[PDB]
């Protein structure tokens, strides 16, 4: 037989274990909320004619005033925020800002640091395993919306095995030509352009037709915790920012095109559960990244 | 001198209407241009400067006997102060006024054959400045609408970038368009800074620095006119009033 | 006029006096009563400090510390902490206040006794908090006194 | 205002921040919330300004 | 050797070079804040009893008071916005408002023209140019994430070069089964799944063995500069209405799917630096057009 | 016969003719003087504990006041000496920089575009031609100081023909073994390691020897008049800054290491002394922009 | 195959990695103030008849009041800024002054300014290797002006491959002969005299025909962050003067020319990032170190 795997959910490397005590936690949530102070102050400044609400801002941020003559980085709560999320990311970065550095930074801001108040939609398809016979060929291609293309050079129909975990809540298959698909052991339907399954369900198998290749585009949806807060569109800005400011660099690390990939992937290993926990507080401290260097460009 | 001191598109474009075409063409027969010459600069050299005349100094120079000359004639003029010699044109184009020249079809001048790519290369458009380019740009502007060859006007301000970043708007038919449009195109005037009265290396140069300290006297002279203490003894026609508008605009 | 004026050459022996004075007062600023940066601490903390007067509880030190018994002394501006919330808290450790001028004076008593502030240390308002104005009684020491070390 | 870092100009016109300060504060007191902060107290003081 | 290239990345026709000075800069500013106080003064008066906060934003930008059986086109600042936007997208376009109605339009609200405050990042993955031997096929594919499909129908194991250019700053490379790639006179590491590359290192040589065909999905990160009101959903959807609306039909001038396509175009051809100075410009006003044109709606 | 020459004297470029008047030449003295205003108010806002002194500095050399939510450019008058250095370079650059502009910031300070009230020395060795015969290699390298390997391969002695040009005062020549030059149609002298000529007095003939190679090592000393307020050191610095930023970068020009090289060959070329005097204003142009790129970096 | 570099660039030692935080960066930038100060009065005194001047500003360097029969150390901040120097050249030099005292020292006056506040341009042109054919031989001399002369004594021309490095901005070729380079994988130009690349385009090739040498001259610019105070002028000498001190003598380190070619071999190497930063405080200390040492002889 043949094995075709979605390419992001190779190998998940460990994610790190430091900075997810409640005061953590606390922290990067005060750093998003005055990192969000940042960008309003500069529109409120910059509307009044003065500087006075950029400097205000600026100064419960990075505990200094400004100056006209020295770089503005953000201070100490910018530093702090760079290491976290170096050390978020894999299991053999240093993990070097101090506890004591952390409630300093944690108490300029009354801000409960719960991560599971509300929820958010991930549209990232996890194709775990597709099945395929002899003398057929399957390639999968995409991450947000999976393409899968299967030919049949065989004399009769095929049987093809589709796996798609047992993580994701709906997983909708729409093909170029209808098409048959059924779980194991039913009986099969009339062909049909579209398809909704519940991936829980267990696999399902699609015949192939030997006439002319088959294409199906697969897109999924699955749930996630994640704080009040959480913006999808920071968070995305402020992964792209923290990979080309080489805060990913470490070795023996993969890489990945967006978060949606990230936690995605993270969520099928074995620890998964474990390790959503400290995607979802990267993701609220990459969000707070992004609108701080927006504010305070370097 | 007076029409190197307008400011506006307004009052460019009235002096040109009220002035005649004779002030354009001048009866000196200079010498002639394109001509790699050795001048006495003595304030800063004890050599012989070298320099190279063109159309574009304000002296005046032997010009072609062909209405290429005489449009090269009538921008030098706008851009330097004086034209070239082209004489033997007649009276009746003479009398006429440059505006007319430029702009209507009753005078019977021909310059539908013109080509600007040439006409900016030999009044030599490297060697100007902004404020010379866009009195050209305003000449060629209103040939262009003349004639009937906008299209052809724009296709070489698209070719020649930096001419379209400084080219004014206006239309040639509108007078709310020269009303509303605020670019600078005055080449003397009263400086900010100190002009003193010595001598600059270039032709170019030295020619406008004349210019320059000329209209200084003849700003402090009794020929001017001083809108603030006599604007009552005017007569009505020559009056500024907003009412006022170009002949056929 | 005033700011664009050059000055000349033969510059008047009056403002070269002025300057000099004007300079060694944003230099030198302990001579004339006012410093850049003060520490608060509790009295369970005990920092080394100048011992060359003689003074009891000298509240003078040869530099403010950046450690204390191996641990770095928190450092606010005084922007900061004048819209700071929790100062009890703060206060419970030291910190070092910076980024304004503070204005002392002190009294020298030749008797022995309790060296001791005027007024309290802070005061907080609505509007933000303030360090009280700093006067001392600086007394000086007989070690063996056992009242004047109990109190 | 009394701090050095702010140069703003705060308007007399109109309804009074502190007034509305003065009205926000009871009714917290009414809820047994926090009082209003040295921040918050800051950013609504300064609403009017020219 | 033939060579494959991204559709988009082609024959960048020439931007606008008018209305890119500090008065015309306040002045998109200007609109941009005007328009989007105009749709919160319509929420607020639709959530209201009273039609006064209307009234007042409309007043203020469009210089009339709103009127029963008037179209309500938004006035002048409507016009100077709606023939700013085409000037900027072609030099072909005319210029034809006036600079001293622009500078009036600005002096109603106070803002910065600051077009460099901040960064915004753009996805568009740039494919200058894939080198590939005589007996293999490849097709380029996509403009967001774009897959090149490779065969190898040779002998033996082909190269493939890929260049990314020197503009984008990461470039993410996933394949379809696991294989190799490595820079220029480097030796080629195991077959792996997912490489990270940045764009300056050199071209890229990816090893193709003989058998299915291998598609690569690559994925860029570029960082442009852009005012701090930036807003990327405004100008993609702004975008796509003035192109509807026929502000960008004009003679010789290239057209693209999103607003992301059209800026890094213009970033990887000559005097890219100078291009795209006017393309942000352009992206502000496409904000203010979105947010005008929603609140005021005109066939 | 072969004939060498330096690299650095092949082809100059036309300059620009624009910007060269009273008032234009009073614009770039207002301008290095108030940039030198910017620079000293770094020392004296470290003296005066405070950012007055700069904000000062900056407020007449930019008619705007400082701001923190933007980076500091100069404005008008940056904007204006950038686009001035670029058309000074060369003729095809543009002109875009109004005379109206010019004027109002020439009006800012009081100063004197006098560009003849001083001279400083230019070190460029200027080779126009070394004429050998054959069997016999030349190689000249360096343009400080110039390098000139000669080899004699022949049979006897060979005569070899230096050409300094009629513009350089003086040239001192030192050689790895003493050697021995005369002027044409002169009796040579003893074999001497240093010889002192005049360039102006005739072409130069040097006898080279059968056997190891000869080096000649020439500098040179040319007097050129530029404003008092010159200063070589700034102006250099100046240089590098401005082709790195690519306010050189244009279509058909040529590029030089060091504006001692820039000016030389400009004076060498077909009628040098006419683009003499816009080198020595892009000289003091190039002064001020070292100065106010270097307090505000962009 | 064979390679050639340049000299300075080979095998850079490590940097000391203390006095490297906030408080002594402060303490660095006070000394170079109190040392100008000190070395201006002392221009003073001796102009006038009184020393009034050097008093005062001893005093406050020294914390102690001259003696006419004591000699002038320079106190304890001369003591200190000794030390430091030593201990930023390398990772074995001693490092044994207390911080305490470093604290106490930078009390002594205040900086509107850091350590990024500007940028300086640096000239040595890095040449990380130059790779040939088997007949040609390639010769690389010199630091602030590269000059290399391959030979091609083989059947036909050969091409040579250059490797500037990805550091540098721009690079300018000169060649005593018209030569042709292009990039890796390009068509050839025609001869020219003078080239201007820019060092991360790529490496690049030389077209060397067969017969006379070639000698091509490489002029580099490179520009590093550094404070407003720094002065390459004050910090060359004060380079020299520290080497002559002998505040460099320790095992196992390389010594270099110049500090312009001490920097931009740091640059070159892997973590070439975080020792310029150690380098151009360093840089400063110099500066301090030579107003110091020539207003107070010992």
């Amino acid at each position: 037989a043949n094995r075709a795997t979605s390419a992001f959910l190779d190998n998940p490397h460990p994610v790190g274990v430091n900075y997810v005590d409640e005061g953590s936690r606390q922290f990067v949530a005060v750093a998003e909320l005055l990192a969000s102070k940042l960008i309003d102050s500069s529109r409120e400044s910059d509307e009044s004619n003065s500087d006075v609400p950029f400097v205000q801002a600026y100064s419960k941020f990075a505990d200094d005033n400004p100056r006209h003559l020295r770089v503005k980085t953000g201070g100490k709560m910018a530093n702090a925020l760079t290491n976290v999320i170096r050390s978020y990311y894999s299991i053999n970065a240093p993990a070097i800002v101090p506890q004591v550095e952390i409630d300093r930074l944690a108490s300029k801001a009354t801000v409960s640091g719960d991560m599971y108040n509300s929820y958010a939609i991930f549209n990232s398809v996890p194709i775990v395993e597709v099945l395929s016979p002899a003398r057929t060929t399957v390639s999968i291609v995409g991450s947000d919306r999976a393409d899968v293309t299967m030919l049949n050079t065989g004399a009769g129909a095929a049987n093809i095995t589709f796996n798609f975990g047992q993580i994701a809540e709906t997983v909708i298959l729409k093909g170029s030509v209808p098409f048959q698909l059924a779980r194991l052991n039913q009986p099969m339907p009339a062909a049909r352009f579209t398809y909704k399954l519940r991936p829980l369900d267990g696999p399902f198998i699609v015949v192939l037709p030997v006439g002319n290749p088959l294409v199906i585009s697969a897109t999924a949806a699955t749930r996630i915790q994640v704080p009040l807060a959480f913006n999808k569109a920071l968070v995305e800005s402020g992964f792209q920012t923290a990979m080309n400011d080489g805060l990913f660099d470490i070795q023996n690390v993969n890489y990945y095109s967006s978060f949606d990939e990230f936690i995605i992937s993270q969520y099928h290993a074995q620890d998964g559960i474990n390790r959503v926990s400290t995607c979802v507080i990267l993701g609220l401290a990459l969000q707070a990244y992004d609108q701080m260097r927006r504010a305070l460009p370097v | 001198m007076d029409v190197l001191s307008k400011g506006s598109l307004k009052e460019l474009l009235a002096h040109l209407e009220k002035t005649p075409l004779e002030e354009a063409i001048s009866y000196r027969i200079g010498t002639v241009p394109y001509q790699n010459v050795l001048i006495s600069r003595n304030e800063y050299y004890n050599q012989l400067y070298p320099d190279t005349t063109s159309l574009i100094d304000g002296v005046s120079r032997e010009g072609q006997r062909n209405v290429n000359g005489l449009i090269m004639s009538i921008i030098s003029y706008v851009v330097s102060g004086s034209g070239h010699y082209i004489p033997n044109i007649g009276f009746m184009l003479l009398r006429r006024s440059i505006l007319d020249i430029l702009t209507k079809h009753d005078t019977g001048l021909v310059t539908n054959n013109l080509n600007y790519g040439i006409i900016a290369r030999n009044l030599t458009v490297s060697k100007m400045n902004c404020e010379q380019r866009k009195r050209m740009l305003i000449c060629f502007k209103l040939l262009a609408y003349k004639d009937g060859n906008q299209n052809d006007y724009e296709i070489y301000l698209n070719q020649n970038i930096p001419l379209k970043q400084i080219a004014p708007n206006f239309i040639p038919g509108d007078m709310r368009t020269v009303i509303h449009n605020q670019d600078q195109l005055a080449i003397v005037g009263i400086p900010a800074y100190r002009l003193t009265q010595s001598t600059e290396l270039s032709i170019r140069d030295d020619n406008a620095k004349s210019y320059k300290l000329g209209y200084v006297d003849w700003y402090n002279s009794n020929s001017f006119l001083r809108e603030r203490s006599e604007f009552n003894l005017i007569r009505l026609k020559d009056r500024d009033t907003k009412y006022g508008k170009l002949n056929g605009w | 006029k005033l700011v664009g004026h050059n000055y000349p050459v033969y510059v008047e022996p009056v403002v070269n006096i002025m300057n000099f004075i004007s300079a060694r007062f944003v230099a030198d600023s302990s001579y004339f009563g006012y410093t850049n940066e003060i520490m608060i601490m509790p009295n369970h903390i005990n920092v080394p400090v100048d011992d060359r007067f003689g003074f009891r509880d000298s509240p003078f030190c040869t530099s403010l510390p950046r450690t204390i018994m191996g641990n770095d002394v928190r450092r606010i501006s005084y922007n900061v902490f004048s819209m700071m919330e929790d100062i009890d808290d703060v206060i419970s450790e030291g910190f070092i206040l910076y980024d304004a001028y503070f204005n002392f004076s002190y009294d020298i008593m030749t008797t022995d006794g309790v060296t001791r502030l005027k007024e309290d240390i802070l005061i907080v308002t609505d509007t933000g908090n303030d360090i009280k104005p700093i006067h001392f009684y600086i007394y000086f020491e007989n070690r063996n006194d056992k009242k004047l070390r109990y109190e | 205002d009394t701090s050095f870092i702010d140069t703003r100009k705060y308007c007399t016109d109109g309804l009074s921040p502190r007034e509305i300060q003065k009205a926000l504060n009871r009714q917290r007191a009414y809820y047994d919330r926090p009082e209003l902060t040295i921040s918050e107290n800051k950013t609504l003081l300064s609403q009017s300004i020219i």
